[PDB]
């Protein structure tokens, strides 16, 4: 069964760093690839990175396509996503969504963590 | 633009080559497991890399840019008796102006003592000789008594190939090619005209036995290695995917193009219209078989003919014969034409990628084209001879659709799979198609094309046999030494860039390699 | 961006009732790459429709999807109480992969 764990959720300064980590398992990580989700506190998903399942291809947003940094780690099945200079309309809900088949969309999705700016 | 010589000609004299019925095993185990992933792999790999035919081998796999070149020479080769085809198709379509067809009846000049027409040969019970292989064995191929015996320079079918290569240098960079007419005309008068042929074969008296010699195999015939290798070989010569055509098709894409669906449709339309053609051309030759009295395997010939006899006496069998004759040669002359367009287009295309500057956009690369077609004339002017069918067997059997398409496709599956990887091949598929591969191409590159390729390369010569024209005819040994000469000028163009690219970079064997594999 | 805008997030309709909703797409969209979304209230969205017709895994088959090109729909042949939650249309072809607005069902 599919499950993707997410952590790295907690407040965090404006202008800050955090690390969040999507733990994947019940399926081969290095097959599929993996996307970043986030969602504004008034309810509006927005992608927010895409890596590829060899993690060669990687797309970003319009709005944090020069300072966040997604990764995988493909060996023990976690997706990362670290950020840097976190302005302050980036406070969210974020979630890591598998999509491999562009077709197919996001198929399976996360779990809740939290990111919050004060 | 996948119908063309070698669905409607090539197909049905290796089907008719081969037994029939055992030749269609092979042809679906190569098109499954071998020729579709091919057709993809090429096409995926002309679609990611924007360049195509030498320098895509840029960005997969440095060291293995040998593939290019091969593409280079088969494409060469395939032009120059491709092309004589052609001259045969307007040889024909010259004499077809007259009201009796000079291969109908049977009072001629070329005409041997022991002719008979057709319908009169089952009265009479045995050394009597068809008007339809009579006029083209002794009219359109005036032929000789092997390839050592080359005759003379037949004249006229050096003008029917002086009339098609005009055709083709004033219609590939000093004129243009068909735009607006495709549609009613030049896509879909091939298949009208194959499903009239094919609504004639059928409707034959006699036809179930060709079609039983057609579909129903012979198993003790598949025990020969020539059936797998022209099965392997004829789909991955309809394709055309060794030639650097589907690459060079490939770099007019966009990138995020859904070239899967497309693929698979081109595939199966080819090979289904490769069916459809064997269906029409076997029904002929059933019906042939019957009213001459003769088995279905020895009414015709068992090689690059039976296009030129099956075809013609369906013609003659037909309301009208006329019409239909000028309809179907003119129908033969579109087909080759455009896929001679296509590819000597790509031929030039990719050479003048090969040496930007060396060749100027404009007056000298205008003067190129003359330089290649008068080379290529001279070259398909010893098919044009007496014993000029014998050199043309050469050429279809091993110089673009033998053992040169074998390994080619074997290196490109390797490449991929082995060097580049079928994960990150699959990767960068997904992010060109949307979805990475299944499990049946993966498995295809990494395994089944790989093993096909390898298995009919070995099992050709560790049971090998010499090419035979007609059944009849055994080749000398230094036309089978020449044909392997035009395979291996293909075949050796991946080892000697290999060993080039080794030499001319510095550093041991492990660095060389670990430079030379990684992409750029 | 190729911005998705959806039908108005609040749409209150009775159980039982065929309803639809809308995803106008400011490009084309090639009509295999746009997807649906099912977010329920405080969870997580999950796979709903793929390919704008297609259902996902354990969705039921009174949801149902059409459109091509620009204009893309979900439809509800009949709306019961665990179908209360917001619906994102996504196209998933062009590289700046955007979602579309709310479309939250709340009942009566
Ligand atoms: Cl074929």
């Amino acid at each position: 069964e599919v499950q993707l764990v997410e952590s790295g959720g907690g407040l965090v300064k404006p202008g800050g760093s955090l690390k969040l980590s999507c733990a994947a398992s019940g399926f081969t990580f290095s097959s599929y690839a993996m996307s970043w989700v986030r969602q504004s506190p008034e309810k509006r998903l927005e992608w927010v990175a895409e890596i590829s399942s060899g993690g060669r291809y990687i797309y970003y947003s319009d709005t944090v396509t020069g300072r966040f940094t997604i990764s995988r780690d493909n060996a023990r099945n976690i997706l990362h996503l670290e950020m840097s200079s976190l302005r302050s309309e980036d406070t969210a809900m974020y979630y890591c969504a598998r999509g491999e088949v562009r077709q197919r969309g996001f198929d399976y999705w996360g779990q809740g963590t939290t990111l919050t700016v004060s | 633009g996948f119908v063309g010589l070698g669905n409607v000609w090539r197909f049905p004299y290796l089907c008719y080559k081969n037994g029939g019925g055992a030749f269609l095993i092979p042809y679906f185990i190569f098109l499954f497991g071998s020729g579709l992933p091919v057709f993809f792999l090429e096409v995926i790999i002309g679609q990611y890399t924007s360049e195509g035919g030498i320098t895509c081998w840029e960005k997969i796999c440095p060291l293995f840019s040998g593939i290019g070149y091969a593409s280079i020479v088969i494409v060469s080769l395939l032009n120059v008796y491709y092309i004589v085809i052609l001259a045969w198709a307007t040889y024909y379509l010259f004499h077809s102006f007259q009201k009796d067809l000079p291969w109908a009846h049977c009072n001629h000049s070329w005409n041997t003592p022991q002719c008979m027409e057709d319908t009169l040969r089952r009265n009479e019970s045995a050394n009597f000789t068809s008007p339809v292989i009579e006029f083209w064995e002794r009219n359109v191929l005036s032929l000789s008594s092997g390839i050592d015996n080359p005759g003379s320079l037949k004249w006229d079918l050096a003008l029917c190939l002086l009339l098609v290569w005009l055709v083709c240098f004033f219609c590939i960079w000093k004129g243009v090619r068909s735009t607006g007419k495709v549609v009613y005309f030049t896509a879909t008068f091939p298949f009208a005209m194959l499903l009239v042929l094919l609504v004639r074969g059928l409707t034959l008296p006699g036809a179930g036995e060709g079609i039983k010699f057609y579909l129903y195999p012979d198993i003790s015939r598949l025990g020969d290695p020539q059936v797998w290798i022209d099965a392997g070989t004829q789909i991955f010569f309809s394709y055309a995917i060794c030639l650097g055509a589907m690459t060079s098709l490939g770099s007019y894409n966009k990138y995020k193009y859904n070239s899967y669906r497309d693929c698979m449709l081109l595939g199966c339309l080819n090979s289904g219209t490769s069916f459809v053609s064997g269906f029409a051309i076997f029904s002929i030759l059933g019906f042939m078989a019957q009213e001459q009295g003769v088995d279905i395997a020895d009414v015709a010939e068992s090689g690059p003919g039976l296009a030129f006899i099956a075809y013609p006496k369906a013609v003659t069998m037909m309301p009208l014969p006329t019409f239909w004759s000028i309809l179907f040669f003119i129908m033969l002359l579109l087909l080759g034409l455009d896929s001679q367009f296509v590819e000597v287009e790509g031929q030039i295309t990719s050479l003048v990628d090969l040496y930007p500057s060396f060749l100027r956009k404009g007056y000298r690369r205008e003067i190129f084209i003359a330089i290649l077609c008068s080379i290529s004339y001279l070259l398909g002017l010893t098919m044009v001879t007496e014993g000029g069918m014998y050199v043309f067997q050469l050429f279809d059997y091993y110089a673009a659709s033998g053992v040169c398409l074998l390994w080619v496709a074997f290196f490109e599956c390797f490449v991929i799979a082995w060097i580049y990887g079928v994960n990150r091949f699959s990767e960068d598929i997904r992010d060109m198609i949307g979805y990475r591969p299944g499990p049946w191409m993966k498995y295809s590159w990494a395994v089944i094309t790989p093993a096909l390729c390898v298995g009919c390369f070995v099992f050709s010569l560790v049971k090998y046999v010499p090419l035979t024209y007609n059944k009849v005819y055994r080749y000398p040994d230094w036309a089978i030494g020449l044909g392997w000469g035009l395979a291996l000028s293909s075949m050796l163009c991946i080892p000697l860039v290999i060993v080039i690219l080794l030499c001319r970079t510095e550093g041991p064997l492990r660095v060389r390699i670990k430079y030379l594999i990684t992409p750029r | 961006e190729n911005v998705l805008t959806q039908s108005p997030a609040i749409m209150s309709t009775s159980p039982g009732e065929k309803v639809t909703m809308t995803c106008r797409a400011s490009s084309s969209v090639g009509s295999s790459y746009l997807h649906w979304y099912q977010q329920k209230s405080g969870a997580s969205p999950k796979l709903w429709i793929y390919s704008t017709s297609n259902l996902a895994s354990g969705v039921p088959a009174r949801f149902s999807g059409s459109g091509s090109g620009t204009s893309y729909s979900l439809t509800i042949s009949s709306v019961e109480a665990e179908d209360a939650a917001t619906y994102y249309c996504q196209q998933f072809s062009g590289y700046p992969l955007t979602f579309g607005s709310g479309t939250k069902l709340e009942m009566k």
